[PDB]
């Protein structure tokens, strides 16, 4: 549990002894790399490369530094790199163009997941059985989204028109925006395939075809270097009706995630001085994506000084997570701005202290913290920030699997259904990924009670943990046979109960046991 | 039509009863404000008037409204106390001119002095200088008279007057046993 | 007449609804609402109220703008609607007391009868009881001064008496109740040093300050009575009071007796329970 | 053809108006119209509410008054409160919350203007003072029987609102009838000015004057309480001592639903004010 005083220092002495060795190493430059982030420690290994003369070594550390463990770093080596070189010659040129590609892991995933797809006529013809034109409509197309991603399988979607186009609501929003999630990846197909649906009278009725088109394109071009930014700004430009200034603000902010351009900061800031809750929320939603590590001055205390000036609520949660998200790497910073702001008379706001909190203590490196999101959660009245209070201690503590369900075993049947269910968000949140049955031994208890609210998290609970496992090694019979039963038991359950039942469904069978998480 | 407030306010000292001039002129006076509100009436019925005293205790009598079937009723009891107060006598009427319900009614206030001005020529170049800076519309009528006529209130209200183009009128009535209706009604003021 | 009052929290919450339609132009005077009760029975009752236009001068305090049209109009329809109450007095929001307030308060002396005057804060930074019924009635001062309004101040309680009671705690969800015993006793035993430490050490600075910095005779003969109640606790030197504090010592005493004893009847069940049921569970565990 | 999620803001202007209106709410038919500001499309706020004069007719279309109602919203609209109305509300005493045929009908013709159409309906008189949980009536189209009867976004808040979970209304009437959710808001000055408001309704005027009443009544008042408090722990006694046999007898299973234990902790609690209160004394007696 280090406090980073020593940690970088230790790691920048201790990264001078391989070098000097008959042969360097990946796993201590690695395992320094992603945690230091120092520019004075790449400018030796990138440059090495060429003095070395080897190309097969290169790939795998470009392979996985340009993967991840950084974002505006790779946003800074990019050019780094890009300056080192022409303004071995004609090999250089082309290692440096095909490291930063990128796009050679979207092919190969795009392959072999376009090659390994298995469906069930069980699953979608029950999800037909009992879908509602009501509430499930969403679940349903979100949950064909799930099982079809990444394989742009819309030949199920090519059956008949009238199950999507039925209703003019935001059903068909989530039905498009779900058509995003099926395909993925297309710098033609993509644009292409949004353009060939009615290229008639380019003047479509309802209009979240577009908005879910700009959303869909964002999803589409999320991190990609090919972006359509400047395109977007053009389209963006135009006046229309809250489905260009939402779709086109939550994309142009998901494609422009890391960038922390001015320029998005302010058309931002203009399209959201109209006072609207939407495209504030959908505003907030793109400045906290697009202020990844750019932690602006004027911006804390611009949002801040906007959240009590005015009236609704989804303008208030939209900059709430637009300055939680901003929060990272501000350990040391964010002290007086979190302790200051905890004690704010919104409880909006105050859930807006421990979200943004949260990805700001990630590794568990602060239990000083938890004193006030236990002692919130238990000791404040209001039910927001205690349904919404443990989320950021299961950010803050998804490192121990075995750990969490000892302190928040408590809070599986706790006094209200509220902290019932955002326990069990943690439950879902800090065991998935994983094979611990210290919460699946305490599933049973959370799936049989009057409340809907602990049997929706319950089930999304068990399903965030019933991933990514096998029958032979844990007796999955009980939650796998009671929650099949929910969806030809929900004629005697809620309207609710229902829908989260078949959105739990949706995560076991998404991308067909192929692609799974990790935290 | 014409969208504008009406404020008279009506002296009630005892200086109103002399037996030189008209019997008691109070009536009088009062049939002169009966036929500007009748006559403001005939021009446009939204107006509204209202009815305020000068005395040391001023009150307001009558809210600014139009009808005048009560304000009829609210012209008598003139309780005769006081001699005269000039100060609060414009203040408790130029700046209760914001209570009233049309804001497109310009602001018009007249006022009958039967008594002399005890404030100096400091406190007439002062409130003079705020009416002035306000820009609401003075009509000054005095009746009755113990010194010279004008020899400060000219300098009072050429101060006063602004906006010479169609401005304010000042009212001279000179003494006779006449009536003062077709004296006060000669101006544009008065239809 | 008068010996106590009661005044519903409606009025004041609608003193907050004043703070509220402000729109942000600046001005926030002292807005005089016309406050409504029960006349009728000797104790006085405020069940609700409604507001009056009402503005001064910066300079001339003498200012005041009242309207009877409007106060005939909703005391009419009020009284339509709701013939139970009928108009008392009324109530500035201003903290300080103004000379002004004889002439707006002598409107309602004409007119309707003797008015109850009451001066609340604009911020709700007092500690004190905000509601302070003061009368107005005209006393005899000994000194020679002239008949004047005077101000005497009546005392107040808050209370609800079916449902803003649940409104208000329904609304809160924070307060609690009486809960007679350790915590409800202890917070007041622990913060009332403070509730009479801000009003009486916020009294005697001013009054210190007042006693030789002071003009404009402010009726010092009550000062007299005020020294004078100080000095009639002379230092008591305890000597008679000892064997009450045998008595209270010997309740005392009476208290050890009933917790190690009840207490001591507690631990039956405790000191049982764990021995048969930790032995039979261990022995019959496997 | 188009709806969202819409949810009406309840301030305590319009509860505590209920409140004296429920008050005030006598078994003949009331009228009252509520007022408020519209900023969007799926929000509505409440600020100004007040009753209206009870007729002989009742609840119904011709005891709405133009003139009246008119005359009164430009009394309004002359002082500071430039807010337009937004519904009208009501009593139903004794048959229930439910809306009669009348009431729909001049909901009808009352929702001409306002698309929203907010109708709320108190009934203090058999709800207990327990909860004051309130609901917010609603209009559906008529036109709408084909397609969907609700197609509401935001299912979250349908568990918040099925607290009033009546078995005869909800869906003994819910067809052509539904509902919507109902959430409160304070600010700082309701808070403070409200909370210390309620403290103070339950501290005394200048916090030191009552507290020497109970320091000194405990040793001629409590003294019987205390003596009586004793008189009932004996009485719980002289059957502990027949506890120990049943106890020494058979230690399988309760038979007797009475504790013994939290009764006598309660009896301790009553005797700690002596302990409380005697530093109380000896800070008077000190200083
Ligand atoms: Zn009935």
């Amino acid at each position: 549990m280090q406090n980073k005083q020593f940690r970088n220092k230790v790691l920048r002495v201790l990264v001078k002894i391989y070098m000097n060795l008959e042969k360097p190493d990946f796993i201590n430059v690695c395992q320094c790399l992603i945690f230091l982030d120092d520019p004075q420690a790449v400018s030796d290994i990138l440059e090495k490369l060429v003095k070395e003369d080897n190309l097969l070594m290169a790939y795998q550390i470009c392979f996985d530094l340009y993967e991840s463990a950084s974002q505006q770093f790779l946003s800074s080596v990019i050019q780094n790199l890009r300056t080192v070189g022409t303004p071995e010659p004609k090999d250089q040129t082309l290692k440096m163009i095909k490291i930063l590609s990128g796009e050679m892991a979207i092919e190969l995933h795009l392959q072999f997941l376009i090659r390994n797809n298995n469906t069930d006529l069980m699953i979608l013809k029950n999800t037909k059985d009992a879908v509602r034109n009501s509430v499930c409509h969403t679940a349903t197309v979100i949950a064909n989204s799930f099982m079809h991603c990444g394989t742009t399988s819309d030949q199920f979607l090519r059956d008949n028109l009238e199950w999507l186009a039925r209703a003019t609501n935001w059903a068909k929003f989530t039905a498009t925006a779900s058509l995003g999630v099926i395909h993925k990846g297309h710098e033609k197909e993509a644009l292409q395939l949004m353009a060939t649906y009615l290229p008639k009278d380019t003047s479509p009725g309802s209009a979240y075809q577009e908005g879910g088109g700009l959303y869909a394109l964002g999803l589409i071009h999320a991190n990609h270097g090919g972006d359509i930014i400047d395109y977007l700004l053009n389209q963006l430009k135009n006046a229309s009706n809250d489905i260009v200034r939402h779709g086109g603000s939550l994309g142009l902010g998901l494609a422009a995630m890391g960038t922390a351009r001015q320029d998005v900061y302010d058309l931002l800031k203009t399209n959201l001085y109209q006072d609207d809750a939407v495209t504030g929320e959908a505003a907030g939603l793109a400045l906290g994506l697009v202020m990844l590590g750019s932690k602006n001055a004027q911006a804390i205390e611009d949002m801040v000084g906007y959240a009590q000036e005015t009236q609704h609520e989804k303008i208030l949660r939209g900059l709430a997570v637009g300055i939680a998200l901003v929060m990272y790497g501000r350990m040391e910073e964010a002290d007086a701005l979190i302790e200051s702001l905890c004690r704010d008379k919104d409880p909006i706001l105050r859930r807006s202290g421990m979200y943004t909190v949260a990805m700001a203590y990630c590794g568990s490196g602060n239990n000083k913290a938890i004193r006030r999101l236990l002692h919130v959660a238990v000791s404040d009245v209001n039910d927001d920030v205690r349904r919404a209070a443990v989320e950021s201690l299961g950010f803050i503590l998804f490192r121990t699997p075995e750990q969490c369900p000892s302190v928040v075993s408590l809070l599986s049947e706790s006094y209200n259904p509220h902290v019932r269910y955002g326990a069990a968000m943690a439950l879902g949140i800090c065991c998935a990924g994983t094979g611990n049955k210290e919460a699946i031994n305490l599933l049973e208890p959370m799936t049989n009670d009057p409340v809907n609210y602990v049997r929706q998290g319950a089930l999304i609970a068990s399903a965030l943990i019933m991933i990514q496992q096998t029958e032979i090694t844990c007796p999955k019979v009980n939650q796998f046979r009671q929650l099949y039963s929910k969806v030809i038991n929900d004629k005697h359950d809620d309207v609710m109960a229902k829908f989260g039942a078949i959105l739990a469904q949706g995560i076991l069978d998404a991308g067909g046991h192929n692609v799974t998480i990790s935290l | 039509m014409v969208l504008e407030s009406t404020m008279v306010c009506v002296d009630n000292s005892e200086y109103m009863r002399n037996g030189d001039f008209l019997p008691t002129r109070l009536q009088a006076q009062q049939d002169a404000v009966n036929i500007v509100c009748h006559s403001k009436t005939r021009s446009n019925p939204e107006n509204n008037v209202g009815l305020i005293t000068l005395a040391n205790d001023c009150e307001v009598l009558t809210t600014l409204t139009p009808d005048t079937g009560r304000i009829l009723s609210k012209l008598h009891t003139v309780q005769p106390k006081g001699k005269i107060t000039f100060c609060t006598g414009i203040r408790v009427a130029h700046l209760a001119l914001k209570h009233r319900q049309g804001k497109n009614h310009k602001m018009r206030i007249i006022a009958f002095v039967g008594s002399p001005v005890e404030d100096n020529e400091k406190d007439l170049v002062k409130l003079a200088k705020r009416l002035k800076k306000e820009k609401v519309n003075v009509d000054i009528i005095n009746f009755g008279e113990e010194e010279v006529n004008t020899e400060k209130l000219t300098a009072f209200v050429n101060t006063l007057n602004g906006k010479d183009g169609t401005g304010s009128h000042l009212v001279t009535v000179p003494p006779g046993p006449s009536l003062a209706d077709a004296l006060i009604s000669s101006p544009i003021l008065a239809g | 007449a008068v010996q106590k009052v009661v005044v519903h929290p409606l009025v004041l919450l609608s003193v907050v609804d004043h703070f509220n339609r402000i729109g942000k132009v600046g001005n926030q005077k002292r807005v005089v609402g016309v406050l409504l009760g029960s006349w009728q029975k000797k104790v006085l009752d405020v069940s609700n109220s409604f507001a009056v236009p009402f503005d001064e001068d910066d300079k001339d305090d003498s200012v005041w703008f009242l309207d009877h049209d409007y106060l005939e109009n909703m005391y009419g329809m009020f009284k339509k609607v709701n013939a139970r109450e009928r108009i008392v007095g009324w109530y500035h929001t201003g903290p300080k007391l103004h000379k002004n307030d004889i002439a707006i308060n002598e409107l309602m002396k004409r007119y309707c009868p003797n008015s109850v005057l009451v001066i609340i804060d604009v911020k709700p930074k007092d500690l004190g009881l905000p509601t302070e019924a003061y009368i107005s009635v005209e006393e005899v001062h000994d000194d020679g001064t002239p008949t004047s309004k005077t101000f005497e101040h009546v005392t107040s309680e808050i209370g609800a008496e079916e449902a803003e009671e649940v409104g208000v705690e329904h609304l809160l969800r924070d307060i609690k109740d009486t809960t007679v015993g350790t915590l409800s006793q202890r917070i007041t035993n622990q913060v009332h040093g403070l509730k009479g430490l801000n009003s009486k050490l916020l009294d005697i600075r001013s009054y210190l300050e007042k006693v030789a910095t002071g003009k404009l005779p402010i009726n010092h003969q009550i000062i007299y009575q005020l020294q004078d109640v100080f000095n009639l606790l002379p230092d008591v030197s305890l000597q008679e009071f000892v064997k009450a504090f045998y008595l209270k010592t010997n309740d005392q005493m009476v208290v050890v007796y009933l917790a190690s004893l009840i207490r001591s009847v507690v631990a039956l069940h405790n000191l049982i329970n764990n021995k048969i049921a930790n032995r039979d569970a261990e022995k019959k565990e496997g | 053809a188009v709806d969202t999620a819409e949810q009406v803001y309840i301030s305590s202007l319009a509860l505590l108006k209920m409140l004296k209106h429920g008050r005030a709410g006598v078994p003949m038919e009331v009228m009252g119209l509520m007022l408020g500001e519209f900023v969007d499309d799926y929000t509505v706020r409440v600020i100004d509410v007040f009753a209206m004069p009870q007729s002989g007719t009742g609840v119904s279309v011709e005891a709405v008054d133009p003139v009246f109602q008119a005359k009164m919203l430009d009394m309004l609209k002359q002082t500071g409160r430039p807010e337009m109305v937004v519904g009208w509300y009501h009593s139903h005493p004794g048959f229930g919350c439910w809306l009669s045929g009348v009431d729909i009908n001049t909901q009808q013709s009352f929702e001409a203007l306002s698309e929203r159409a907010v109708a709320v309906v108190v009934d203090p008189i058999q709800s207990v003072k327990g909860k004051v949980v309130i609901d917010a009536f609603r209009l559906i189209n008529a036109n709408m029987m084909v397609l969907g009867h609700e197609p509401r976004q935001t299912t979250s808040n349908l568990g918040h609102l099925n607290k009033p979970s009546i078995q005869a209304l909800i869906h003994g009437l819910n067809r052509h009838y539904y509902s919507i959710t109902i959430n409160y808001r304070k600010n700082e000055l309701e808070q403070k000015m409200l909370l210390n408001l309620h403290k103070k309704s339950w501290m005394e005027g200048l916090t030191l004057q009552d507290y020497s009443e109970h320091c000194k009544h405990n040793e001629s008042v409590v003294k019987e309480m205390l003596e009586l408090a004793k008189n009932y722990n004996k009485a719980v006694e002289e059957e502990d001592k027949m506890t120990p046999e049943q106890l020494a007898i058979k230690n399988v299973g309760k038979q007797d639903p009475k504790r013994h234990l939290e009764e006598h902790v309660d009896v301790l609690m009553t005797s700690n004010i002596v302990q409380c209160l005697a530093a109380m004394l000896d800070t008077v007696v000190f200083k």
